[PDB]
RNA sequence: AGAACUGGCGAUGCGGGAUGAACCGAACGUAGAGUUAAGGUGCCGGAAUACACGCUCAUCAGACCAAAAGGUGUUAGUUCAUCUAGACAGCCGGACGGUGGCCAUGGAAGUCGGAAUCCGCUAAGGAGUGUGUAACAACUCACCGGCCGAAUGAACUA
RNA sequence: AGCGAAACCACAGCCAAGGGACGGGCUUGGCAGAAUCAGCG
RNA sequence: GCAGUCGCGACAUUGCUAUACCGAAGCAGAAUUCGGUAACCCUACUGAU
């Protein structure tokens, strides 16, 4: 209804530090870091104690608000990959045809190779995003483990790899070769 | 616009005004009365409870609505000293009038006790393992010819709302090696509480103890910590 | 249903839009009120069409007896067609068959869920005596079964003269 | 095809292991789809539309005041 | 389609309407100064990209009658309620014994179905809203019990 | 290479739109490049 | 169309009278179906100075 001013609040735990530039917030810890842009978003960053942030819009409508409200979410999303870090393990299984997921630095963009999925003999592959790591999980059959510090790019790459072993229009039911999610969480989980 | 989206009825504050004026109407027609925060007891184990003493009043309800029923504070308790016991309860609303005597009421609540689910928080009685082939009801802690292997239509819940490795093969839940919910003494988690509550395994036992007493007529508050 | 689908099958400026809104929707009322046919259509189509693919004509050999004692397993073993073998009351509740070669000649091996009326036993009733096929009555000795061997006896006795 | 082998797969090997997942994600986008389809699909595929959500509405209207009435 | 009265046309210039005889003003000697009607004041177009209060992203809006109704579009009002004895929501816990009520019956025990919808305890539990297993099993919403914080949900008008 | 008409002619030849009935010279737009021969499409 | 069940009475209601790409249907494979992206004349015409 047209609110004279409206405010959310953060918290930065002291194992990370924030920078705030016009629109550009990089956070810093002992994982790595970020600098995410909200240029688009047009909210008003303010400290309190070098602890507590506000991002605060005044004047803002229904949907100016709804935006701002997004801004906590993301920072937060931000804090946690940088201290914890992101992790997200996806089980590969087949019917006959064994799927083969094998990770070669094709042209040196960290290139993920899916093979033998489904009998086909094309070659589907996704090219790994910056800052995202994968491996082989141990001890776990058939199982691929994305660890990183950006949300955004490991949720990207996870369902990029998903999305690029697709059945190619077989019964959903019979046909479950393919990769799904496992589980997700962070690294250092608590 | 854009805004959020059975058979029994609700209660609500006519019921709360019935109990009020039931607690009010019956506290003063007994000797001793106890406070106990059953925060987690199986039903049949309340009717056993319940039914230990059927001389006994049982009331609970809302801790508002007993606080004020029972005197929030002086200017308004219904006996004396009696908001102490309004103050001192923090817990869930179990209350009891009784005219047993005291000391055989403590000691009754004391040993009474009966198996149950670890709850959240708790410490894990024994370093619980599911075997590392095909599961089983019971967790596989009993021989597979006294446990009945589990069913694949709970699978995903395994698999998913408790994160363990649990896969199908040929219809049955199976984990590649013997995975340990717990260690001996390790705290725990709502994962493990409701892991236990589907295999239906009473891992720990549970006792209600008493919060705290009163005497009606003598109108005394007083603590009886029978852990 | 097969002769409302016949019936309905055969039954087919402002006064000319009158006439083809008359037509219309009479064509609409009919195939609404065909609903209830059109239902029961689709309901026994979507269970007829993978029935199984019983051939009177070739060299038939039936399982037959009480319900699963484990039985099943010989069919499994005698022709690659996987049918379920857990020993619960009653593991089938229609006819499986299976194909294998002996002799370079085809056989077809099914399978009875179970004879003790149901539906599930007539079925199999019905195909026994309708099909010519050589047919194999299994019993049990140990505590497999449940049914006492009196029993199993006794059905096979009232059963022998069409069997 | 052994006149169950659809289901005899579900319940030898389950459906996907996210299935339920994908589902629930559709059943909760439903809600924005409907209305997405409502703005568009113009012409006589809008107006069936729009009868077709009165009907439902209606409908639904109805068997609650039944299912309320019945306590 | 028919009776009937008033105003333009007829016999009619002029201003504006992209343009239209029937739309609004205005009815006429040749000229100058000044003030206007209707219509306009971003350019073609002479005049403020004037001030003040709000609504709308229209995916060929808006400047021009079939449509009652729908939209998890947006923005304001009326009637009910619950509220510091705790507004909606979020998280965890109980969610009962008789009972596996009776019957169709190899099985419908709460969920293939029919009649009923029985009583006891309460803080509350439907002979059960669904998932699902061959039936049991397990989860469960609605009903209640613990942490968080205060206005919220429903039915209508516009 | 020479001689040498007739018919016809208010006036000429780029289109879209509206003109609530007719648009070819009314109106709003796009554009129009002098002059000039040929195959008929 | 008429009639009836629901002071005017909104939907239900009973009587007679091409290819290609997507989600699905009980899609085992193939094939098939449903819903979407929707497939002697003006101006002349053209060659050319």
């Amino acid at each position: 209804m047209k609110y004279i001013q409206t405010e959310q609040q953060i918290e930065v735990p002291e194992g990370v530090t924030v920078s705030i530039k016009s629109r550009i917030v990089k956070v810093v810890g002992p994982r790595g870091t970020l600098t995410k842009n909200l240029k688009h978003i047009d909210v008003t960053f303010t400290k309190v104690n070098n602890q507590l942030i506000k991002v605060a819009v005044h004047n803002g409508g229904r949907k100016h608000v709804a935006a701002l409200r997004t801004v906590k979410s993301l920072v937060d999303n931000m804090i946690t990959g940088v201290t914890k870090g992101y992790k997200y393990k996806m089980r590969y299984v087949y019917a006959h045809f064994p799927i083969n997921v094998n990770i070669v630095e094709k042209d040196g963009a960290k290139f993920i190779e899916v093979r033998n999925f489904l009998g086909d003999k094309k070659i589907r592959n996704v090219p790994v995003r910056d800052g995202v790591t994968i491996e082989f999980s141990t001890n776990v059959k058939d199982e691929i483990v994305l660890s990183g510090n950006s949300v955004e790019d490991v949720s990207q790459n996870a369902a990029d790899l998903q999305q690029i072993c697709r059945v190619r229009n077989k019964d959903i039911r019979k046909f479950l070769d393919g990769i799904y999610v496992s589980h997700k969480g962070f690294i250092t989980e608590d | 616009r854009s805004k959020r989206s059975a058979q029994t009825d609700k209660k609500g504050r006519e019921n709360k005004e019935r109990i009020f004026d039931e607690v009010r109407e019956a506290l003063d027609t007994y000797r001793y009365v106890w406070v106990l925060h059953l925060d987690d007891v199986r039903t049949p184990v309340l009717q056993e409870i319940r039914t230990s003493w059927a001389g006994s009043k049982l009331i609970m309800g809302k801790r508002k609505v007993l606080q004020k029923a029972l005197g929030e504070k002086r200017e308004e308790e219904y006996k004396e000293n009696l908001y102490q016991l309004s103050k001192l309860c923090s817990g869930v609303t179990g209350l009891l009038f009784t005219d047993e005597d005291v000391n055989t009421v403590k000691e009754y609540f004391k040993s009474y006790v009966r198996s149950d689910y670890s709850r959240p928080n708790t410490k894990a009685p024994l370093t619980f393992t599911i075997p590392e082939g095909i599961v089983y009801s019971r967790g596989g802690q009993i021989p597979a010819e006294e446990d009945v292997p589990m069913i694949h239509s709970l699978e995903p819940t395994m698999r998913n709302k408790f994160e363990i490795p649990t896969k199908i093969k040929a219809g049955k839940i199976t984990i590649d090696s013997p995975y340990l919910v717990c260690t001996e003494g390790e705290k725990l988690d709502v994962r493990q509480a409701l892991i236990l509550k589907q295999f239906g395994i009473a891992a720990s036992e549970f006792k209600v103890k008493v919060s705290a007493y009163y005497d009606n007529d003598s109108s005394t508050v007083e603590s009886t910590n029978i852990n | 249903s097969l002769a409302a689908i016949s019936r309905a099958k055969s039954l087919v400026l402002f006064q000319c839009k009158q006439l083809k809104r008359a037509a219309l929707g009479r064509m609409a009322t009919i195939v609404k009120k065909l609903r209830d046919p059109l239902a029961y259509l689709e309901q026994v189509r979507q269970h007829i069409g993978r029935l199984p693919s019983i051939d009177p004509n070739t060299r038939t050999l039936l399982i037959c007896g009480y319900p699963n004692v484990g039985k099943s397993s010989f069919l499994r073993c005698i022709t690659k067609s996987d049918v379920d073998v857990q020993p619960y009351a009653f593991t089938t509740k229609s006819l499986y068959v299976g194909h294998f070669d002996y002799k370079y000649l085809r056989f077809q091996a099914i399978d009875t869920p179970g004879i003790l009326m149901n539906n599930i036993e007539m079925q199999s009733i019905y195909a026994i005596a309708h099909l010519r096929s050589c047919v194999l009555y299994f019993m049990d000795l140990s505590e497999q079964c449940g049914f006492t061997i009196e029993a199993q006896v006794k059905l096979f006795h009232s059963i022998k003269p069409l069997f | 095809p052994q006149n169950d082998y659809i289901e005899r797969h579900i319940k030898q090997h389950g459906k996907r292991l996210d299935h339920e997942e994908r589902k629930r994600k559709r059943e909760a986008r439903e809600s924005h789809k409907i209305s997405e389809r409502a703005q568009k699909l113009t012409g006589w595929k809008g107006k069936q539309f729009a009868k077709k959500r009165y009907a439902e509405k209606v409908s639904m209207r109805k068997k609650i005041k039944a299912h309320e009435q019945s306590k």
